[PDB]
């Protein structure tokens, strides 16, 4: 079943799926868990 | 009952039927009309067809809010609206082609940031900032200034720092492709190269001079000796060079614009210096033109595209 | 481990720190030495602004490193 600049089966696992999970924040329904990827650097 | 529109972004409007015997708060949660908090207010006849901002209280409004503003901060809307009630009353004079702000409410750092933003190439990521910027460039800058205060966690009347303001706004800009390569050379230890990306690739604290950064600055090496640090490669549309405020000569044609800070670490005032056909000193609504400029400078902005050193 | 902090007057401060210390923790140690409120403090490593919520490890700051303490401006 199918970033802020514009760039699975039913969060840690989607993060798992080069950028380590720890730098990834995922946003769905305007809430942190179309999903939104926010990056911490 | 009357019909009104609720919104988080003032782009996507949601038709609502409101019970005129209950406050906006009871029906919508926190509610604002043109910046005014109407949460504890009952609907008025003349509210028919009007647009109200609401704090997101469902999945639609939460997605719309995040897509527009790029924050989940539940205080953001309240802080933005509180700021907008003040910034709507400021004056935004055109000063030889740039939108400035007449002095009010300790706003000189905000006016300096606004003037700088119109002179450097920056793409904002949040639609809120892209949309408000275009209005601000046209002279309608109240929303942009209120957003800058909200994003930077600043209150109207709070004293502020241009470097800090630009840094917070650069976090919301597409600087992904900006890259800086530095080398530090110790005659004992050898050479260490560092690469910086994004916001860190366009900021420097310790010299105002882009040319000095290219030529080399002496820094301590942990071996106990002095090393030389120099810029190897810069790929960005601008750089911001900062230093603790100090007397500095700005030479026509050698920089884009600069922040002058007069006063002390308790209280100061910013002016904006820009290099056009001659030097301009913008002080809110006031403009002075001069062939030379010396003053206490703390930020200098330079245009860039791609720079590679000739140092081997 | 120990690091050096250079102040605006040219005074050098010596701190005892760990790689896992946040910038907030290093600012607390400067307030113990110098009494400067953390909210005024801006720490710089060879020209790079160090940010709250990051660690000295995040910036690869090692023993005998020199930081520069500058202060926030207060423009109105
Ligand atoms: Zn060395």
């Amino acid at each position: 079943m199918q970033t802020l600049t514009g760039k699975v089966e039913p969060i840690e696992n989607v993060k798992a799926k080069g950028i380590p999970p720890d730098q990834q924040r995922l946003i769905f329904a305007g809430r942190q868990l179309t999903l939104h990827l926010v990056l911490r650097l | 009952t009357i019909k009104v529109f609720t919104t988080v972004d003032n782009i996507n409007l949601h038709t609502q039927v409101v019970d005129m015997s209950m406050t906006y708060g009871q029906q919508f949660g926190p509610t604002y009309l043109d910046g005014a908090d109407v949460t504890k207010i009952k609907p008025h006849n003349s509210h028919e067809g009007k647009t109200f901002y609401v704090l997101p209280n469902d999945d639609t409004l939460r997605v719309e809010a995040f897509e527009y503003y790029h924050t989940t901060d539940p205080s953001f809307l309240g802080r933005y609206m509180s700021a907008l009630n003040h910034t709507k009353k400021w004056k935004y004079p055109q000063v030889n082609g740039l939108t400035s702000i007449k002095w009010a409410d300790n706003n000189s750092y905000l006016a300096t940031a606004l003037l700088t933003l119109q002179q450097i190439e920056l793409k904002f990521n949040p639609p809120a900032l892209q949309d408000a910027y275009y209005r601000a460039r046209a002279g309608e800058a109240a929303n942009f200034c209120a957003l800058i205060l909200a994003y930077c966690n600043k209150t109207v009347g709070e004293l502020g720092d241009v470097r800090e303001t630009m840094s917070y706004l650069f976090q919301h800009a597409n600087l992904d492709s900006c890259k800086r390569v530095l080398n530090v050379v110790c005659k004992t230890c050898g050479q260490q190269q560092t690469t910086l990306k994004g916001v860190e690739a366009v900021m420097y604290m310790g010299t105002l001079s882009y040319e000095q950064f290219k030529k080399g600055v002496q820094i301590p090496c942990t071996c106990g000796k002095q090393a030389t640090k120099y810029l190897v490669q810069q790929e960005s549309p601008f750089v911001m060079m900062s230093a603790p405020p100090a007397q500095y000569e700005l030479k026509h044609g050698t920089f884009t614009c600069a922040s002058e800070y007069t006063g002390n670490y308790q209280c100061g005032h910013y002016k904006h210096i820009t290099s056009k056909e001659t030097l301009y000193c913008i002080n809110g609504a006031l403009l002075t033109k001069s062939s030379e400029y010396k003053g206490p400078i703390t930020d200098v902005f330079y245009k860039e595209n791609s720079y590679t050193t000739t140092i081997k």
